[PDB]
């Protein structure tokens, strides 16, 4: 079986975009 | 050849400019360079 609890995400599930290198 | 004018086409990215060794810290699906104002500024060597 399975739950179906509600959380908070918080600050979390952020990517590169892109392949681009920045700095700064 | 570094430290020359030459016409670069790395990869189909056409341009001119001078190019030489640097010390960035290219992630490994890193490619390409630029800067808050979205010039490409780095590139990294297909075969190399
Ligand atoms: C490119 O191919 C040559 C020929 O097989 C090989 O000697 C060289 O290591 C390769 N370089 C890269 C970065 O794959």
């Amino acid at each position: 079986t399975t739950t179906q609890s509600y959380t908070n995400s918080f600050t979390r599930g952020v990517y590169y975009p892109d392949k681009v290198f920045r700095s700064s | 050849v570094k430290n020359k004018c030459v016409n670069f086409n790395f990869n189909g990215l056409t341009g001119t400019g001078v190019l030489t060794k640097s010390n960035k810290k290219f992630l490994p699906f890193q490619q390409f360079g630029r800067d808050i104002v979205d010039t490409t500024d780095a590139v990294r060597d297909p075969q190399t």
